[PDB]
């Protein structure tokens, strides 16, 4: 968990073709937009 | 040097190729199975499918698969969305062949063994837990199940109650119906098309019509609210966007950007973002907000996303609405649309400035359209949007069935009747 | 022999007493604190309070309190609803004094020690867990949270995310603000009123106005849907009933019974139950369904409950509705209202044919009105309902904002727009 | 868990004064309507 206290917040989702694209890879792993 | 090269076969699977200059080649078979293809009885199956990529298959044992790609330093990514499922495959120029034969087993020869599938199961929880760490994912998910009823309302992560219940005939069935020829599109970033085709022809010829899962779209306004203990609250307000690759859509996108607040500057605040300005003025010191814009084949979702603190939730939430109402009242000057546009255009180009980006863009297009639209053309379309057009679209959010999702302490989060 | 004896003090607390013949006396202090008295920041503190009744207090250590009541074979029940919280205390005629001094400590001298309250915490989960085993509880709960927005939509059971976070100051503050003189009603079933009063006067004089929790009512149509893997599906459909102890209300009650299907016969089917008949005819073999009817101070909920299978969910659900539509179309013959009535009357009487029943009924009334209405009078009121009145009330469900909650495989569960 | 396969189902909630009344007692424990 990372503290979200300041002005820094800049997370909201909206890309061109991909939207909420979840990766699962044999090595790495993640969640994007 | 050589530009891409699409080719629809008798099966209906697309395939492209670009012999690039640089050392790294990347194939990626995009099958048309998204989350939207499961039913009440089949939910959570793509998820597991996504996580089960390294299991034994007909020609290669889980051990060889993994150790094999490692051998050569390759990566195998299995990415999905509500609509599609890209199966990426990176490696060195020389090793495509060893790698390709891997991608083909994984995708056309999966062997879900009771014992293997079973040990995976628990992975689903671990994966769900790590992606549910970003409020964005649970809200954004909650949004889709509120706003839809049936198909796209299905989430990407397996429902808690289903986890261990994902059975091997389920996986086998899902592959069989959805991982088929008509729904597939090969894409190479450093391979020969001539040799690509041959392979495609030899290994990708399987039959399976669409919607054995239950395809169809539908939008339904609804609200999903998740109470927490966290200071911060996130909520999404969204109305039926325009559909994928259509003019209306495109318009939305441009509008999106006139309000759209994805910082282009580190530690920098937007001067351009209307939403941010308007919100900001009526809002407290710490807060953040941005225009949300989703587009799928048979429906879309446009609106915004907010991150406010307990007491400020409404103030921000309405503020943002009011401002988007302004554009819907007609109030929008030419100077801002052109900026927007250029913002968009610049973004789409940077989106495709990377191998990974390009490869996605291309496959993506192959499942929608059936061919590759070049950038330029793309660029033209976005420009055609009228300054009015944008307003008009906007008019549609304010006058389109609402659908919201929030998380955190909801004392101060407007309901549907609140706004 | 002697009938009850109410007495409102200067504080405003009510007290009653009935020297009965038989060997068993039972006190019960009903404090007005329901689950509706908590906010977003206070949710789940009544729940914990309910479960902390054996903890150390000012005059009696947790050990003494429990071993004490054991000594004597007593029982100490701490019951609560969304509006009230009855603290029951049973024991042998000769031991009421030992026992009463326990009830008093438990309620006016609670000492929530960091260490003691901390051990409990985990009990909440265990308690929640066992109560959520009956679909009724989670659906019923979900119902309240969808139909209300603020106060009565707070559930009885601590929210998962709050469990360990219910602090000592929280308990101490809830007691302080809600466990006060104006909201309390003593009630004895085998005690001397003269000696009751004395004690009430000596120990129950504490100040605290209403609504330091945030009292107020409000109804809001909404739908909470819980997908499962279970064959069966439960769903509630409910619109604002009439309020507590009002004519409209009463009406509803009588209408409720015309459709109301709580079997009066083991292994027996209702011939009386319209809902059941109607549902039955259009429905499959296995199913069950019942009229739901809730009434609280500042609003009500009336409507029905269903338990179908996966593919019957709708059929049942609609079928039920349609039938209740019939009565609201005016179609209802005199014969059936009188049966209903007599059904209800019978019911109420049996309800009060027990000590525990009586003692609840009495306290209950204390908190609402401020006195004890005798049965007879009660009986008259129900009879006054007009055969039309019933229809009229029924008209209101059909023409009243809908609010539904379902569980199970929801492929075939109508949404708001579906019915 | 108790199987709910037959006609027997007869659970649905609605009482006079009490509605969804949850008890926690020092000895016993339950959930009624």
């Amino acid at each position: 968990k990372r503290s979200v206290l300041c002005r820094e917040s800049l997370r909201g989702q909206a890309a061109g073709r991909p939207l909420v694209a979840s990766v699962s890879l044999n090595v790495p792993a993640s969640v994007r937009y | 040097p050589q530009d891409l090269e699409f080719t629809r076969l008798p099966n209906g699977l697309v395939i492209a190729s670009l012999e690039n200059y640089a050392p790294a080649s990347r194939i990626g078979l995009f099958i048309k199975a998204g989350s939207r293809y499961e039913n009440s009885n089949n939910l959570g199956t793509s998820h597991l499918l996504r996580l089960a990529s390294s299991l034994t298959t007909k020609g290669a044992s889980s051990f060889k698969i993994t150790r094999g790609i490692e051998a050569v330093g390759g990566k195998l990514s299995v990415t999905s969305t509500r609509e599609n499922m890209a199966y990426t495959v990176e490696c060195l120029r020389d090793d495509v062949d060893i790698l390709m034969e891997f991608l083909l087993n994984v995708t056309t020869a999966p062997e879900f063994r009771r014992w293997e599938v079973a040990a995976l199961q628990p992975q689903l929880r671990i994966d769900k837990a790590v992606a549910l760490q970003n409020p964005q994912a649970h809200v954004i998910e909650n949004l889709h199940a509120a706003a839809y009823r049936n198909a796209l309302a299905n989430s990407l992560y397996c429902p808690d109650y289903r986890i261990g219940k994902v059975t091997p005939v389920e996986l086998h069935d899902y592959v069989q119906n959805h991982f088929t020829s008509a729904r597939m599109a090969l894409i190479g970033l450093g391979v020969s098309h001539p040799v690509l085709k041959q392979v495609a022809e030899q290994f990708l010829n399987i039959r399976g019509g669409l919607g054995l899962s239950g395809a169809k779209a539908k939008y339904h306004g609804g609200e999903i609210r998740e109470q927490n203990g966290d200071s911060l609250v996130h909520a999404a307000l969204v109305a039926e966007s325009a559909a994928i690759g259509s003019a209306e859509a495109n318009a939305f996108s441009v509008l999106q950007h006139v309000l759209g607040a994805g910082p282009h500057v580190k530690r920098g605040s937007n001067a351009t973002s209307s939403l941010y300005q308007a919100v900001a003025k009526g809002v407290h010191q710490p807060f953040d907000v941005s225009a949300f814009n989703a587009s799928y084949s048979d429906s879309g979702l446009f609106g915004f996303y907010t991150i406010s603190q307990a007491a400020s939730a409404g103030d921000v939430i309405k503020a943002a609405y009011n401002q988007v109402k302004t554009i819907a009242q007609g109030n929008l000057s030419n100077p801002d649309v052109q900026a927007a546009k250029n913002k968009l255009k610049a973004g789409y180009l940077m989106s495709v400035e990377s191998s990974e980006g390009f490869l996605d863009e291309v496959g993506s297009q192959a499942l929608a359209a059936g061919s590759y639209t070049p950038p330029s053309t793309v660029l033209q379309q976005i420009d055609a949007v009228a300054d009015a057009d944008v307003i008009n679209a906007a008019k549609k959010f304010v006058s389109g069935r609402k659908s919201m999702a929030a998380s955190g302490n909801l004392g101060h989060t407007p309901f549907i009747d609140e706004l």
